[PDB]
């Protein structure tokens, strides 16, 4: 006793090939260890000797 | 036009011979598809508009084709897609239980892909709804009358593509 | 693969053009050697003059080998 | 458009246009500032013209949206109202227009292949449009209504 | 009847029945036991069934007893019964028949039309008349559920 | 240091007047009175009588 | 076909949208046009035989084509270009009173390049009969009516040339 | 295909197959038994050893991963590895073949236009895919592993 | 191709006429905008590069066109398709700085859209994208000068529709 | 030089410098002056200014002085300061010279050649002269910083 | 030599050999002791495999030693038969080199213009080229007379 | 181009005669050197941008070479240098599969002398760059492939100097 709600929207769609969903829960599994934010002054650095002499 | 059966015949008959052992074979072979073949095309005719109508449901409705400015849109055009889609499902049964294209492109192919130019109706498309309209045979007719199914229909596709 | 390389002045007998042209008219270039005979023969025939040519890439009378 | 039925008609008989077809056309174009005007109305109350529309449809018939019925839930209901403006457009075309043929150009032709090939009972659709003539009537002038009930009640008679 | 289709393409190509015809017509007079036996099932259990797959199709289509829809009130659901019986009688006089003649000419030429003049679901029908397949199906011999399939599906896909 | 983290899902093409997403909502604000389950058996019904004999 | 009312409902339907003030000012300019239109196309109609008379007496009688052997030659031939320059005067008409040349190409362009090609009409001078009977027109219908109508055969000319 | 480009090969000279092309199409016609079998053996092990090559990758490189990163979103991480299993797929193609026309017919052919338009540096990939060779190596047979390490070699260094 | 001070002078020799006061009302507003189309220009060359980035990104990303089996997956495809809006970037700035859709309709829009259908291409996909840059190209150079080149980049989804 | 691309561009058509480009030779070194004042602007504060656009861009894109970065070690930062340092250099003598050919016969012709064989991310090379625009604009007086934003601009078109 | 070939397709693409190239490399390298073993089975016995190819191309065609023949007279048919002994040194040299690139650049490149020059039937050379295959494979192995008479008949049909 | 097949056969046939025993051991001695020759190509072939990349940054980078004055100063003549290496060890890899250089001096040594000093490049500079070159392909690839390689980098020198 029901009728199925006729879907116009593609809802529950597969994870086809393409998709990274794929891999993004691998990716949690990877867990990356982004690196730490650079601490660089980039005001300081008398440039006449810090750039290579070879 | 000519079927499986009739190729054997008109085959042996160019060379003006009877039955060998090859077009004997093959007769045993189309004999074989035989009661699978006249099943599918039984259970095709029982939902007929069926097939086109979840064909149309799933590819090309409720999309930019059947809204404004896509070849879908007005009552007629509509119409005039289901029309085809209907032509398309007889004659692709046809050619099934004939087991041969030659009906397809004796009665679809001539002229339809320049005749839907002159309209400028979307070849592709077109390609989706037969291929909608294969899975939806194919849920209905089996696996192998379902993998046949899909082969005439991509054999309409590819002379309509 | 026995390039010849040729040097040649090849002036303009029909048209007196305005823009430079030292580029095509006297010039030294790479020609491959199953080229050269047809290069020759054109050169020739358009009144330009092979200065002077020699076997740049490649080995003479080498039998085998040229590819 | 009546220019183009005009056209039409004196085409299939292979003549200029007659003094009754080219003083109707000068009427019409004369008086078309009140059928745009009309149309502009229309235009104005479509969200609330399909609202109450579609409120009066489904509390007359149930059954299109009860179990069983084509547009169950509130997905296939907004796909009525979906609908329902692409009629209410056309009807807005029609008054512009003057003459009733790009309705059928547009919803008209072959209109009951597809509500034969959707399932939908087309006696509903009927009532739906029945119930646009009824609302924007009740919202517009008398005259007016009977202007704007003219394409209603073509759309309507092509529908049953 | 199978032999009144084959006089009638004889006819039509004004030569004597060929040897396929006669085939047709010889198997059909050899097998009329099984389809007198399937004529016969049908009238005996036609009551159960109808009412079986009445009921399998309100159970699909609750909306056609809905209060506003046509099989709405007893003599409205009683004249879908006997709309169902008629169809079943329909199919049992094919079935003796060996063709779909007296089905397309008693109940499926025009039915749309009269289906349209009711506002009878016609799709609703198709689906009531697939419910009688599974019921004569599950009531009836296996090897005998090809021949009423195909003629169950032949009706279902006309008038649907 | 605020960075633009893109996500997996492509952009959300822009809704048409064709597509009834815009009516959506309008459905929901239409809320349309559905219908209970009929409660009739068709078994207790006799068509000797009980269809219309007018 | 299609006209200056209808033109502006097909360009708002193919995007989906109701009608704007851009299209509300297009067919308030329609409608300005339409009393010129009219006139126009009443003064025309009346005027029709006078005004292809007048086009085929400056612009081919008394030349090579009417000469024996030329294509106005054999009298019957002579009422077909009477015939079709009648027929380009009122479609001409048709196109200038719906606002939208249209028709024109549908009624009237179709096909008519090749038709004259195989029956080996001059199309060049069957342009400069248009041409005349567009200068014809313009000096009796006045100068904004002979502009739109001059446009309008401008157009079948362009569409012959 | 190493076939493909020998027939094309030997049509742009306008000629048959060479002796040296028919003799290694020979060898690899008879040699593609360990072909199938690298097939198989880096279609099963997708997961690990694009896991691994991706692990390293990031731990040998993190700035692909760190701040202002075009792989700094969790999802970037997975876009990244889906581009490792399209490159080991190709691969595994190209190995298949045993040439080198679908590694470039597939995803090396305007790579560097794909890396532009995106912003990802072409030296990370090719150090994932030498990742990608070393674990295969690891987990491959030796003499199948001299093959696999060339093909991989080839793709990084053209794609270098 | 023409720009604007160039079809201003080639209708006004079609007629035979001088510069009339339309000619110089027409010449002096090209005049007035020529300021704003060299600095759009200045801008968008700036960034003709980077643009194009955030216009696919934001159409053609991460959706079935990229995937496998879509017509912008392979390393070809996607460089083909960045190419093309490269195209299309550049010479809608050529028209916007010669303010003419002359240069679109022979160098642009003539023979792409039978192109791209031999190509399978989905243009409905490509209509999309040059509304995306068309978005993207109106954020940087503005909203009159945004104006301008979204007019000309719509006049190429219409040639291409 | 403004002065050589015309003498290339009268050249190219074997002309004689039209008075179309003459003026523009003749209105550039008449107002030489404010280009020679922009080059001092610059010049002078090169260093500041070459800083915050480091900054800047580290900010936006700290990948490259990231320990995975190509800049990483405060000598590869040197050297992109030192990079920043030559095409502020080059821009000026782009804007004394009045074109853009110094430009790229010093710093764009297989600048992406260059930069792929030191791994440097070249888009994050165009951000950064982006940013010394940028704060060439804040240090430049209006009309003069819109002025350099020719040259600033093209170098960062030819950069990406 | 196939080596040579290699380079020169590499050098064609200006890249390093594919890996097809360097696995042709390898085999050829690997059977380089059975290609010289065959190419001194051929070069040991030349003198008698030249002379039973000449003396059967007699039989096959007399009309070379027929009078008025090109091949007519003693001095003639030793000519003949240093032409045939020429053909199998180039095609031991093939064989050594592992590809046909010799054979084309010694005999093979305008041998049409030559013995038309000569006068002389290139069919019945080729018939005798057949003949010398066929000779040097009866007395040569079954396995090694694949390789040898895969560059016989590169000459035959290169000839023919 | 001779190599060390090549080589052998037209040093026989320049005789007109078969492979006697001279020919016999070198071809032998070829075919024994061939494995690692094909192992060597590999392994250069694997890190061919590698090699020449830390060549330069040894040899060539933060030098009066590549600062203002040296020859490798600019962008473009930065591009060139590292062409010119990637030419010379491509071609290195070449002559070492073929065992002779006369690809080597028939390709990239053909006036390249003569090329340089007209162009005004420093000879010492190139040399130290092709040395190393040198030990980072003897470091990959092994002691005696990375001796095989010096010699015909040793023939590159000697032309160029
Ligand atoms: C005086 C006796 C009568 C008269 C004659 C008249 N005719 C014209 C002009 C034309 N007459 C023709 C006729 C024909 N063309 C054909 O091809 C055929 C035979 C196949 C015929 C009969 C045509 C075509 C013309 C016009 C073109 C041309 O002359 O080349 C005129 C002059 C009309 C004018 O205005 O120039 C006259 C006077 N008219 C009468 O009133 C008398 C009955
Ligand atoms: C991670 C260390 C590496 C990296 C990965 C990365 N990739 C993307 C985005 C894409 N990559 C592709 C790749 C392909 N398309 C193809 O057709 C082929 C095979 C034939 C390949 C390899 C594509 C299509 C995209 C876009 C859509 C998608 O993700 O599938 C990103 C996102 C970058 C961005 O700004 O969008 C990243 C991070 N990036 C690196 O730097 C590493 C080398
Ligand atoms: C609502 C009260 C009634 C009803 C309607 C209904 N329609 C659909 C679906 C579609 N309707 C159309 C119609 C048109 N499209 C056009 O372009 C034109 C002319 C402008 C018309 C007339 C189309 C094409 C569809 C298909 C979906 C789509 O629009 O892309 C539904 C939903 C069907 C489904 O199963 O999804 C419904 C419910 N049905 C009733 O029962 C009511 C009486
Ligand atoms: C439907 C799958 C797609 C579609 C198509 C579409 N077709 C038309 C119009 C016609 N199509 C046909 C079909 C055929 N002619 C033949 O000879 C054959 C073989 C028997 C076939 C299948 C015909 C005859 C017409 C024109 C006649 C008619 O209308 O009956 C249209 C309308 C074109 C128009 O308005 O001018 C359309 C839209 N459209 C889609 O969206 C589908 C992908
Ligand atoms: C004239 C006063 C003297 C003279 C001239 C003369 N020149 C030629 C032919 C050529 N002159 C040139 C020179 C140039 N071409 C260029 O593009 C430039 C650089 C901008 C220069 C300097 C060339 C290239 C040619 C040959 C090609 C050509 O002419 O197109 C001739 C004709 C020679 C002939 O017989 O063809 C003459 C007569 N001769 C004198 O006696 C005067 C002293
Ligand atoms: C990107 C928005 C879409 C897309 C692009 C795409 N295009 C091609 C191929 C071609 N594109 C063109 C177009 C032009 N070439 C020109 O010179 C100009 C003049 C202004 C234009 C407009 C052409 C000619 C081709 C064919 C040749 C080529 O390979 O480039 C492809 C590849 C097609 C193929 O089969 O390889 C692609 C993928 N694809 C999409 O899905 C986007 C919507
Ligand atoms: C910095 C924000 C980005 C970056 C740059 C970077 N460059 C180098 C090294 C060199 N670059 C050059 C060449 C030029 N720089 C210029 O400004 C111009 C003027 C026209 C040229 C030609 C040179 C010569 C070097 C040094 C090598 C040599 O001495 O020949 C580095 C360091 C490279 C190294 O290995 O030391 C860096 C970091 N890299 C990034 O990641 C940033 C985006
Ligand atoms: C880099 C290691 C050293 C260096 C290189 C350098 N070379 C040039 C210019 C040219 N180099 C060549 C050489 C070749 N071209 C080829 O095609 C091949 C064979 C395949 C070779 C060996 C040529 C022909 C040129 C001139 C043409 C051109 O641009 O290609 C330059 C530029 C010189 C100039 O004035 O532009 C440079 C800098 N310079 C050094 O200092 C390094 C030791
Ligand atoms: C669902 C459905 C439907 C059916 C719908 C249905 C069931 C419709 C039926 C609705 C019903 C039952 C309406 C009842 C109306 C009664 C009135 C107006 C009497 C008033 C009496 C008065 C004022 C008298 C007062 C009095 C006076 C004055 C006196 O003098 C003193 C006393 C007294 C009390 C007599 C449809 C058929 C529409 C469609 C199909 C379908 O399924
Ligand atoms: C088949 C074939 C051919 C070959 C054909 C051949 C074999 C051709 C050869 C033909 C021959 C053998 C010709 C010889 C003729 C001798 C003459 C005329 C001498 C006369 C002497 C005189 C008059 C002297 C008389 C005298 C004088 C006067 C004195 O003083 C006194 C005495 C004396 C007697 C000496 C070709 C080459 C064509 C083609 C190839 C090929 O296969």
């Amino acid at each position: 006793w029901q009728n199925e709600v006729r879907r116009f929207i593609p809802q529950e769609k597969k994870l086809t090939a393409g998709n990274p969903m794929n891999f993004l829960g691998m990716a949690r599994s990877i867990n990356p260890a982004a690196n730490t934010i650079p601490k660089v002054s980039a005001q300081n650095i008398n440039i006449e000797a810090s750039v290579p002499r070879r | 036009m000519q079927d499986a059966i009739t190729a054997v015949i008109n085959s042996a008959d160019v060379q003006g011979k009877y039955l060998d052992g090859a077009a004997m074979d093959k007769l045993k072979s189309y004999f074989a598809s035989g009661e699978l073949r006249v099943r599918a095309a039984s259970v095709i005719s029982a939902n007929a508009a069926t097939i086109v109508k979840e064909a149309v449901a799933k590819s090309l409705l409720y999309s930019d084709v059947t809204r404004p400015g896509g070849n879908m849109y007005t009552t007629r055009r509509y119409a005039a897609c289901i029309r085809d889609l209907d032509y398309y499902l007889r004659y692709a049964t046809y050619a099934m239980l004939a087991g041969d294209a030659s009906i397809l492109d004796e009665r679809v192919l001539n002229g339809l892909k320049e005749t839907y130019n002159s309209l400028g109706v979307p070849i592709s498309s077109t390609v989706q709804a037969i291929q909608a309209i294969k899975e939806v045979t194919a849920s209905l007719v089996g696996a192998d009358a379902g993998k046949e199914m899909g082969v005439y229909l991509d054999y309409i596709c590819s002379g309509l593509s | 693969m026995r390039m010849f390389r040729i040097t040649a002045c090849v002036p303009s007998q029909t048209r007196i053009r305005t823009q430079r042209e030292l580029q095509n008219t006297y010039f030294t270039k790479l020609v491959p050697y199953d080229n050269w005979f047809r290069e020759q023969q054109r050169i020739m025939k358009m009144g330009g003059k092979i200065v002077k040519v020699e076997l740049a890439t490649g080995r003479p009378g080498t039998n085998a080998g040229l590819a | 458009s009546i220019v183009t039925k005009s056209i039409v008609n004196a085409d299939a008989e292979a003549r200029y246009l007659s003094p009754g077809e080219l003083d109707r056309i000068k009427a019409f174009v004369t008086g078309g500032a009140a059928r745009l005007r009309i149309a502009e109305t229309l235009t104005g109350s479509r969200e609330t013209i399909v609202k109450q529309a579609g409120d009066r449809l489904f509390q007359k018939r149930p059954d299109i949206v009860s179990p069983g019925g084509n547009a169950y839930g509130e997905e296939m209901t907004a796909t009525c109202l979906r609908d329902m403006d692409y009629y209410l457009r056309l009807v807005t075309y029609g008054v512009v227009s003057g003459d009733v043929t790009p309705i059928e150009e547009i919803g008209l032709v072959g209109v009951r292949e597809m509500y034969r090939s959707l399932g939908t009972p087309i006696e509903a659709v009927a009532q739906s449009v029945r119930e646009m003539k009824e609302v924007a009537s009740g919202l517009m002038s008398s005259d007016d209504a009977a202007e704007a009930s003219a394409y209603f009640d073509f759309v309507i008679g092509k529908m049953s």
